[PDB]
Protein backbone atom coordinates (compact mmCIF):
# COMPACT_ATOMS: atom_id res chain seq x y z
CA UNK A 1 0.00 0.00 0.00
CA UNK A 2 0.90 3.61 0.25
CA UNK A 3 2.39 3.81 3.43
CA UNK A 4 4.04 0.56 3.63
CA UNK A 5 6.17 1.68 0.61
CA UNK A 6 6.58 5.45 2.08
CA UNK A 7 7.93 3.63 5.17
CA UNK A 8 10.18 0.56 3.80
CA UNK A 9 11.34 3.63 1.12
CA UNK A 10 10.50 1.74 -1.79
CA UNK A 11 9.85 2.69 -5.64
CA UNK A 12 7.74 0.74 -7.72
CA UNK A 13 10.74 -0.96 -9.88
CA UNK A 14 12.78 -1.40 -7.15
CA UNK A 15 13.91 -5.39 -7.00
CA UNK A 16 13.15 -6.37 -3.61
CA UNK A 17 14.45 -9.89 -1.85
CA UNK A 18 11.49 -10.97 -0.19
CA UNK A 19 12.41 -13.82 2.72
CA UNK A 20 10.36 -16.17 4.45
CA UNK A 21 11.06 -15.27 8.57
CA UNK A 22 9.41 -16.56 11.76
CA UNK A 23 9.06 -15.34 14.81
CA UNK A 24 10.12 -16.16 18.55
CA UNK A 25 6.11 -15.68 19.83
CA UNK A 26 7.01 -17.10 23.57
CA UNK A 27 9.24 -13.81 23.62
CA UNK A 28 7.67 -11.84 20.78
CA UNK A 29 4.21 -12.16 21.12
CA UNK A 30 2.54 -8.56 21.70
CA UNK A 31 0.73 -8.06 25.26
CA UNK A 32 1.04 -4.25 25.58
CA UNK A 33 1.99 -1.82 23.00
CA UNK A 34 1.58 1.79 23.02
CA UNK A 35 1.23 3.74 19.31
CA UNK A 36 0.86 7.32 17.73
CA UNK A 37 -1.83 7.58 15.89
CA UNK A 38 -3.20 10.69 13.62
CA UNK A 39 -5.55 11.85 10.56
CA UNK A 40 -3.73 10.03 7.61
CA UNK A 41 -5.19 12.56 5.39
CA UNK A 42 -5.57 15.90 7.15
CA UNK A 43 -8.52 17.28 4.27
CA UNK A 44 -10.88 15.02 6.35
CA UNK A 45 -10.55 16.37 10.02
CA UNK A 46 -13.08 16.23 12.51
CA UNK A 47 -13.60 17.45 16.22
CA UNK A 48 -15.73 14.74 17.02
CA UNK A 49 -14.79 12.02 20.00
CA UNK A 50 -13.78 8.30 19.51
CA UNK A 51 -13.91 5.44 21.46
CA UNK A 52 -10.33 4.19 22.38
CA UNK A 53 -12.06 1.60 24.04
CA UNK A 54 -13.70 0.79 20.69
CA UNK A 55 -10.55 1.46 18.64
CA UNK A 56 -8.14 -0.99 20.11
CA UNK A 57 -10.30 -3.34 20.09
CA UNK A 58 -11.35 -2.96 15.98
CA UNK A 59 -7.79 -2.79 15.87
CA UNK A 60 -7.16 -6.38 17.51
CA UNK A 61 -10.10 -7.11 15.36
CA UNK A 62 -8.55 -6.34 12.04
CA UNK A 63 -4.63 -6.53 12.98
CA UNK A 64 -4.65 -9.85 14.91
CA UNK A 65 -2.14 -12.11 13.70
CA UNK A 66 0.57 -9.67 11.81
CA UNK A 67 3.93 -8.20 12.05
CA UNK A 68 4.52 -5.16 13.83
CA UNK A 69 7.82 -3.17 14.44
CA UNK A 70 8.62 -0.22 16.33
CA UNK A 71 8.43 3.26 14.08
CA UNK A 72 6.70 1.29 11.66
CA UNK A 73 4.09 3.45 9.89
CA UNK A 74 0.13 1.85 9.17
CA UNK A 75 -3.17 2.79 8.79
CA UNK A 76 -6.16 2.31 10.80
CA UNK A 77 -9.59 1.94 10.11
CA UNK A 78 -12.27 3.03 12.40
CA UNK A 79 -15.70 3.37 10.43
CA UNK A 80 -13.96 3.69 7.57
CA UNK A 81 -11.57 6.21 8.44
CA UNK A 82 -8.42 6.90 7.89
CA UNK A 83 -5.79 7.69 10.60
CA UNK A 84 -2.29 7.31 10.70
CA UNK A 85 -0.73 4.86 13.05
CA UNK B 1 -13.33 -0.26 -33.97
CA UNK B 2 -16.13 2.16 -33.59
CA UNK B 3 -13.79 5.24 -32.53
CA UNK B 4 -11.60 4.12 -36.00
CA UNK B 5 -15.03 3.68 -37.69
CA UNK B 6 -15.55 7.36 -36.85
CA UNK B 7 -11.78 8.58 -37.04
CA UNK B 8 -11.85 7.00 -40.67
CA UNK B 9 -15.60 8.38 -41.86
CA UNK B 10 -14.18 11.66 -40.58
CA UNK B 11 -11.20 11.57 -42.99
CA UNK B 12 -13.65 10.98 -45.44
CA UNK B 13 -15.23 14.09 -44.95
CA UNK B 14 -12.27 16.32 -45.00
CA UNK B 15 -12.21 14.67 -47.92
CA UNK B 16 -15.44 16.26 -49.25
CA UNK B 17 -15.17 19.73 -47.44
CA UNK B 18 -18.14 18.81 -45.22
CA UNK B 19 -15.49 19.38 -41.96
CA UNK B 20 -19.37 19.57 -40.49
CA UNK B 21 -19.29 15.70 -40.08
CA UNK B 22 -15.49 15.79 -39.71
CA UNK B 23 -15.56 17.86 -36.71
CA UNK B 24 -19.03 16.24 -35.36
CA UNK B 25 -17.30 12.41 -35.70
CA UNK B 26 -14.20 13.43 -34.10
CA UNK B 27 -16.26 14.62 -31.19
CA UNK B 28 -17.78 11.39 -31.18
CA UNK B 29 -14.22 10.76 -31.10
CA UNK B 30 -12.72 12.57 -28.11
CA UNK B 31 -15.69 12.58 -26.18
CA UNK B 32 -15.52 9.12 -25.34
CA UNK B 33 -12.18 8.88 -25.88
CA UNK B 34 -10.82 11.49 -23.40
CA UNK B 35 -12.56 9.77 -20.62
CA UNK B 36 -11.58 6.55 -21.61
CA UNK B 37 -7.29 7.21 -21.11
CA UNK B 38 -6.84 9.47 -23.76
CA UNK B 39 -6.53 13.31 -23.50
CA UNK B 40 -4.49 14.26 -26.42
CA UNK B 41 -5.72 12.91 -29.37
CA UNK B 42 -8.79 14.34 -27.39
CA UNK B 43 -7.42 18.20 -27.28
CA UNK B 44 -6.14 17.66 -30.71
CA UNK B 45 -9.72 17.00 -31.86
CA UNK B 46 -10.73 19.99 -29.56
CA UNK B 47 -8.89 22.94 -30.36
CA UNK B 48 -8.70 21.60 -34.25
CA UNK B 49 -12.65 21.94 -34.33
CA UNK B 50 -12.23 25.22 -31.75
CA UNK B 51 -9.82 27.35 -34.50
CA UNK B 52 -11.21 25.92 -37.43
CA UNK B 53 -14.77 27.30 -35.69
CA UNK B 54 -13.70 30.47 -34.53
CA UNK B 55 -13.49 30.93 -38.83
CA UNK B 56 -16.94 30.63 -39.96
CA UNK B 57 -19.54 32.57 -38.39
CA UNK B 58 -22.05 29.17 -37.72
CA UNK B 59 -18.65 27.97 -35.74
CA UNK B 60 -16.97 30.62 -33.64
CA UNK B 61 -19.50 29.99 -30.21
CA UNK B 62 -19.57 26.53 -30.53
CA UNK B 63 -15.61 26.61 -30.33
CA UNK B 64 -16.41 27.84 -26.76
CA UNK B 65 -17.54 24.56 -25.15
CA UNK B 66 -14.51 22.97 -27.80
CA UNK B 67 -12.16 24.84 -26.52
CA UNK B 68 -13.53 23.81 -23.24
CA UNK B 69 -13.14 20.74 -23.44
CA UNK B 70 -9.51 21.34 -25.24
CA UNK B 71 -8.65 22.72 -21.91
CA UNK B 72 -10.67 20.31 -19.73
CA UNK B 73 -8.22 17.06 -20.52
CA UNK B 74 -6.17 16.70 -18.26
CA UNK B 75 -2.86 13.89 -18.06
CA UNK B 76 -3.33 14.38 -14.00
CA UNK B 77 -1.53 17.65 -14.51
CA UNK B 78 -1.46 19.84 -11.36
CA UNK B 79 0.14 22.36 -13.93
CA UNK B 80 -2.18 25.15 -15.87
CA UNK B 81 -2.92 22.99 -19.03
CA UNK B 82 -6.58 24.39 -19.29
CA UNK B 83 -5.31 27.47 -18.03
CA UNK B 84 -2.24 27.40 -20.38
CA UNK B 85 -5.26 26.89 -23.30
CA UNK B 86 -6.89 30.52 -21.47
CA UNK B 87 -3.92 32.22 -21.68
CA UNK B 88 -4.24 31.79 -25.38
CA UNK B 89 -7.79 31.40 -25.93
CA UNK B 90 -10.01 34.48 -26.75
CA UNK B 91 -12.30 34.48 -23.94
CA UNK B 92 -13.26 38.22 -24.58
CA UNK B 93 -13.86 39.23 -20.80
CA UNK B 94 -16.59 41.47 -21.72
CA UNK B 95 -18.25 37.99 -23.51
CA UNK B 96 -19.69 36.15 -20.26
CA UNK B 97 -19.75 32.68 -21.65
CA UNK B 98 -16.86 31.83 -21.52
CA UNK B 99 -17.30 31.78 -17.65
CA UNK B 100 -18.26 28.68 -18.79
CA UNK B 101 -15.01 28.18 -20.33
CA UNK B 102 -12.52 29.04 -18.00
CA UNK B 103 -13.86 30.83 -14.62
CA UNK B 104 -15.07 27.53 -13.77
CA UNK B 105 -11.15 26.58 -13.99
CA UNK B 106 -9.85 29.78 -12.73
CA UNK B 107 -11.60 29.31 -10.01
CA UNK B 108 -11.18 25.49 -9.12
CA UNK B 109 -7.56 25.15 -10.16
CA UNK B 110 -6.24 27.12 -7.59
CA UNK B 111 -8.24 24.97 -5.25
CA UNK B 112 -6.84 21.57 -7.06
CA UNK B 113 -2.56 23.12 -6.82
CA UNK B 114 -3.26 24.67 -2.98
CA UNK B 115 -4.28 21.91 -1.12
CA UNK B 116 -8.02 22.70 -1.63
CA UNK B 117 -10.00 19.46 -3.20
CA UNK B 118 -12.58 20.48 -0.54
CA UNK B 119 -13.09 23.80 -2.41
CA UNK B 120 -13.71 21.98 -5.55
CA UNK B 121 -16.78 20.07 -5.12
CA UNK B 122 -18.40 24.29 -4.80
CA UNK B 123 -17.71 24.72 -8.53
CA UNK B 124 -19.88 22.31 -9.63
CA UNK B 125 -21.92 23.35 -6.18
CA UNK B 126 -23.13 26.19 -8.44
CA UNK B 127 -22.22 25.45 -12.28
CA UNK B 128 -24.62 21.95 -12.21
CA UNK B 129 -27.25 24.83 -11.77
CA UNK B 130 -26.39 26.91 -13.99
CA UNK B 131 -25.65 24.38 -16.34
CA UNK B 132 -27.47 21.19 -15.87
CA UNK B 133 -24.60 18.81 -16.23
CA UNK B 134 -23.80 15.38 -18.53
CA UNK B 135 -22.68 12.27 -17.74
CA UNK B 136 -19.27 13.42 -19.79
CA UNK B 137 -18.22 16.56 -17.77
CA UNK B 138 -19.72 14.57 -14.33
CA UNK B 139 -17.45 11.79 -14.69
CA UNK B 140 -14.61 14.00 -15.81
CA UNK B 141 -15.33 15.96 -12.26
CA UNK B 142 -14.71 12.63 -10.81
CA UNK B 143 -11.66 11.74 -13.08
CA UNK B 144 -10.48 14.43 -12.71
CA UNK B 145 -10.46 14.82 -8.84
CA UNK B 146 -9.05 10.80 -9.37
CA UNK B 147 -6.11 13.22 -10.59
CA UNK B 148 -6.64 14.95 -7.10
CA UNK B 149 -6.55 11.57 -5.27
CA UNK B 150 -3.58 10.32 -7.17
CA UNK B 151 -1.83 13.46 -5.88
CA UNK B 152 -3.18 12.58 -2.26
CA UNK B 153 -3.96 8.97 -1.85
CA UNK B 154 -4.22 6.64 -5.13
CA UNK C 1 -23.39 71.78 42.40
CA UNK C 2 -21.46 68.69 43.47
CA UNK C 3 -23.44 67.29 40.86
CA UNK C 4 -22.78 63.77 38.79
CA UNK C 5 -25.56 62.51 36.60
CA UNK C 6 -24.11 60.28 33.89
CA UNK C 7 -26.94 59.00 31.90
CA UNK C 8 -28.54 56.67 29.47
CA UNK C 9 -31.62 56.46 27.04
CA UNK C 10 -33.01 53.85 24.85
CA UNK C 11 -33.67 54.06 21.12
CA UNK C 12 -36.65 54.35 18.15
CA UNK C 13 -37.15 51.71 15.76
CA UNK C 14 -37.96 53.76 12.48
CA UNK C 15 -40.77 51.40 10.71
CA UNK C 16 -39.18 49.60 8.42
CA UNK C 17 -41.95 47.94 7.01
CA UNK C 18 -42.12 45.66 9.92
CA UNK C 19 -43.54 42.68 8.35
CA UNK C 20 -42.49 39.51 6.26
CA UNK C 21 -43.72 41.17 3.01
CA UNK C 22 -40.27 42.10 1.44
CA UNK C 23 -40.25 38.75 0.79
CA UNK C 24 -42.25 38.77 -2.25
CA UNK C 25 -40.09 41.16 -4.12
CA UNK C 26 -37.42 39.58 -2.88
CA UNK C 27 -38.64 36.07 -4.73
CA UNK C 28 -39.19 38.24 -7.87
CA UNK C 29 -35.70 38.75 -7.58
CA UNK C 30 -34.97 34.84 -7.21
CA UNK C 31 -36.75 33.95 -9.82
CA UNK C 32 -34.70 36.32 -12.11
CA UNK C 33 -31.60 34.75 -11.01
CA UNK C 34 -33.43 31.52 -11.42
CA UNK C 35 -35.20 31.14 -14.66
CA UNK C 36 -33.33 32.90 -16.57
CA UNK C 37 -30.04 30.86 -17.60
CA UNK C 38 -31.63 27.89 -19.20
CA UNK C 39 -32.39 30.25 -21.65
CA UNK C 40 -29.15 30.41 -22.57
CA UNK C 41 -28.48 26.68 -22.14
CA UNK C 42 -31.17 25.30 -24.60
CA UNK C 43 -29.74 28.49 -26.22
CA UNK C 44 -26.18 27.59 -27.20
CA UNK C 45 -27.26 24.09 -27.53
CA UNK C 46 -30.02 25.36 -29.93
CA UNK C 47 -27.11 26.62 -31.93
CA UNK C 48 -25.06 23.70 -31.64
CA UNK C 49 -27.92 21.73 -33.59
CA UNK D 1 -41.00 53.56 2.57
CA UNK D 2 -43.31 51.02 0.56
CA UNK D 3 -43.96 52.46 -2.32
CA UNK D 4 -40.90 51.86 -3.59
CA UNK D 5 -40.52 48.38 -2.37
CA UNK D 6 -43.97 47.74 -4.36
CA UNK D 7 -42.46 49.16 -7.02
CA UNK D 8 -39.32 46.48 -5.90
CA UNK D 9 -42.23 44.23 -6.46
CA UNK D 10 -43.80 45.29 -9.20
CA UNK D 11 -41.61 46.95 -11.59
CA UNK D 12 -39.49 43.53 -10.99
CA UNK D 13 -41.95 40.97 -11.49
CA UNK D 14 -42.78 42.85 -14.76
CA UNK D 15 -39.44 42.46 -15.43
CA UNK E 1 -58.44 4.64 -36.09
CA UNK E 2 -56.48 8.27 -36.35
CA UNK E 3 -54.38 6.83 -33.32
CA UNK E 4 -54.59 2.98 -35.28
CA UNK E 5 -52.64 5.24 -37.86
CA UNK E 6 -50.34 7.66 -35.60
CA UNK E 7 -49.19 4.96 -34.09
CA UNK E 8 -48.61 2.21 -36.54
CA UNK E 9 -46.99 5.17 -38.69
CA UNK E 10 -45.29 5.64 -35.73
CA UNK E 11 -44.26 2.39 -35.81
CA UNK E 12 -42.77 2.52 -39.40
CA UNK E 13 -41.13 5.61 -38.64
CA UNK E 14 -39.17 3.64 -36.08
CA UNK E 15 -38.77 1.11 -38.95
CA UNK E 16 -36.28 3.60 -40.90
CA UNK E 17 -34.95 4.63 -37.18
CA UNK E 18 -36.29 8.03 -37.15
CA UNK E 19 -37.07 8.45 -33.20
CA UNK E 20 -38.11 12.10 -32.94
CA UNK E 21 -41.01 11.20 -35.76
CA UNK E 22 -42.33 8.55 -33.87
CA UNK E 23 -42.21 10.66 -31.00
CA UNK E 24 -44.41 13.12 -32.67
CA UNK E 25 -46.64 10.43 -34.06
CA UNK E 26 -47.05 9.23 -30.27
CA UNK E 27 -47.72 12.27 -28.97
CA UNK E 28 -50.80 12.40 -31.23
CA UNK E 29 -51.36 8.45 -29.69
CA UNK E 30 -51.04 9.89 -26.26
CA UNK E 31 -52.33 13.36 -26.62
CA UNK E 32 -55.52 12.20 -27.67
CA UNK E 33 -55.39 9.26 -24.97
CA UNK E 34 -56.39 12.22 -22.70
CA UNK E 35 -59.42 13.15 -24.47
CA UNK E 36 -60.07 9.56 -25.61
CA UNK E 37 -59.48 9.64 -21.48
CA UNK E 38 -56.84 6.32 -21.50
CA UNK E 39 -54.87 7.56 -18.70
CA UNK E 40 -53.62 4.26 -18.03
CA UNK E 41 -52.35 3.86 -21.41
CA UNK E 42 -51.25 7.41 -21.92
CA UNK E 43 -49.04 7.00 -18.33
CA UNK E 44 -47.23 3.79 -20.34
CA UNK E 45 -46.88 6.00 -23.43
CA UNK E 46 -45.04 9.02 -22.15
CA UNK E 47 -42.27 7.15 -19.74
CA UNK E 48 -40.08 5.87 -22.25
CA UNK E 49 -39.90 8.83 -24.79
CA UNK E 50 -38.88 11.22 -21.67
CA UNK E 51 -36.05 8.33 -21.39
CA UNK E 52 -34.90 8.58 -24.83
CA UNK E 53 -34.54 12.24 -24.09
CA UNK E 54 -32.79 12.16 -21.22
CA UNK E 55 -30.00 10.69 -23.12
CA UNK E 56 -30.52 13.37 -25.63
CA UNK E 57 -29.10 17.02 -24.75
CA UNK E 58 -30.89 18.03 -28.11
CA UNK E 59 -33.74 16.94 -26.34
CA UNK E 60 -33.69 17.07 -22.65
CA UNK E 61 -35.58 20.31 -21.36
CA UNK E 62 -38.72 19.24 -23.05
CA UNK E 63 -38.07 16.14 -21.84
CA UNK E 64 -39.06 17.04 -17.83
CA UNK E 65 -42.43 18.04 -19.39
CA UNK E 66 -42.54 14.61 -21.05
CA UNK E 67 -42.91 13.34 -17.60
CA UNK E 68 -45.25 15.58 -16.64
CA UNK E 69 -47.62 14.32 -19.30
CA UNK E 70 -46.41 10.91 -17.78
CA UNK E 71 -47.15 12.19 -14.36
CA UNK E 72 -50.13 13.93 -14.80
CA UNK E 73 -52.13 11.57 -16.70
CA UNK E 74 -54.32 10.35 -13.71
CA UNK E 75 -57.23 8.52 -13.40
CA UNK E 76 -57.17 9.34 -9.56
CA UNK E 77 -54.09 7.49 -9.79
CA UNK E 78 -52.41 7.31 -6.67
CA UNK E 79 -49.44 5.33 -7.21
CA UNK E 80 -46.19 7.04 -6.50
CA UNK E 81 -45.50 6.30 -10.13
CA UNK E 82 -47.30 9.70 -10.42
CA UNK E 83 -44.30 10.32 -7.76
CA UNK E 84 -41.81 8.14 -9.34
CA UNK E 85 -41.66 8.40 -12.38
CA UNK E 86 -40.53 12.28 -11.70
CA UNK E 87 -38.12 10.98 -9.42
CA UNK E 88 -36.91 8.42 -12.29
CA UNK E 89 -36.03 11.35 -14.24
CA UNK E 90 -32.79 12.69 -13.37
CA UNK E 91 -33.30 16.21 -12.36
CA UNK E 92 -31.59 18.90 -9.76
CA UNK E 93 -34.98 20.04 -8.77
CA UNK E 94 -34.10 23.72 -8.26
CA UNK E 95 -33.59 24.13 -11.58
CA UNK E 96 -35.54 26.77 -13.63
CA UNK E 97 -38.09 24.64 -15.21
CA UNK E 98 -38.56 22.05 -12.21
CA UNK E 99 -40.12 24.46 -10.13
CA UNK E 100 -43.24 24.35 -12.72
CA UNK E 101 -43.28 20.74 -13.89
CA UNK E 102 -42.56 18.51 -10.91
CA UNK E 103 -42.97 20.02 -7.32
CA UNK E 104 -45.93 21.53 -9.20
CA UNK E 105 -47.12 18.04 -9.31
CA UNK E 106 -46.06 16.97 -5.64
CA UNK E 107 -48.14 20.42 -4.08
CA UNK E 108 -50.88 19.12 -6.94
CA UNK E 109 -51.40 15.52 -5.20
CA UNK E 110 -50.31 16.76 -1.95
CA UNK E 111 -53.90 18.09 -2.00
CA UNK E 112 -55.63 15.55 -4.13
CA UNK E 113 -54.38 13.09 -0.99
CA UNK E 114 -55.01 15.64 1.54
CA UNK E 115 -58.89 15.02 0.29
CA UNK E 116 -58.80 18.86 0.14
CA UNK E 117 -59.90 20.74 -3.46
CA UNK E 118 -59.68 24.26 -1.45
CA UNK E 119 -55.41 24.22 -2.45
CA UNK E 120 -55.99 22.01 -5.16
CA UNK E 121 -57.80 24.75 -7.08
CA UNK E 122 -55.27 27.12 -5.72
CA UNK E 123 -52.07 26.10 -6.59
CA UNK E 124 -53.85 25.66 -10.25
CA UNK E 125 -54.21 29.40 -10.63
CA UNK E 126 -50.65 29.91 -8.73
CA UNK E 127 -48.92 27.46 -12.11
CA UNK E 128 -51.56 29.59 -14.95
CA UNK E 129 -50.50 32.70 -13.62
CA UNK E 130 -47.05 31.85 -14.48
CA UNK E 131 -47.21 29.47 -17.40
CA UNK E 132 -50.74 29.60 -19.18
CA UNK E 133 -52.43 26.29 -19.27
CA UNK E 134 -53.94 24.78 -22.61
CA UNK E 135 -56.90 22.65 -23.30
CA UNK E 136 -55.57 19.12 -23.16
CA UNK E 137 -53.51 20.34 -19.62
CA UNK E 138 -56.68 22.12 -18.44
CA UNK E 139 -58.81 19.41 -19.73
CA UNK E 140 -56.68 16.73 -17.81
CA UNK E 141 -56.46 19.20 -14.81
CA UNK E 142 -59.98 19.59 -14.39
CA UNK E 143 -60.92 15.81 -14.93
CA UNK E 144 -58.35 15.12 -11.98
CA UNK E 145 -60.08 18.23 -10.53
CA UNK E 146 -63.27 16.24 -10.28
CA UNK E 147 -61.53 13.26 -8.40
CA UNK E 148 -61.35 14.76 -5.24
CA UNK E 149 -64.88 16.23 -5.04
CA UNK E 150 -66.01 12.76 -6.23
CA UNK E 151 -65.03 11.70 -2.48
CA UNK E 152 -64.84 14.59 -0.02
CA UNK E 153 -68.97 15.07 -0.38
CA UNK E 154 -70.20 11.33 -1.53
Amino acid sequence: SLPQRKWAGLSIGQEIEVALYSFDKAKQCIGTMTIEIDFLQKKNIDSNPYDTDKMAAEFIQQFNNQAFSVGQQLVFSFNDKLFGL
Amino acid sequence: KAIAHYEQSADYYKGEESNSSANKCLLKVAGYAAQLEQYQKAIDIYEQVGTSAMDSPLLKYSAKDYFFKAALCHFCIDMLNAKLAVQKYEELFPAFSDSRECKLMKKLLEAHEEQNVDSYTESVKEYDSISRLDQWLTTMLLRIKKTIQGDEED
Amino acid sequence: MAEDADMRNELEEMQRRADQLADESLESTRRMLQLVEESKDAGIRTLVM
Amino acid sequence: ALSEIETRHSEIIKL
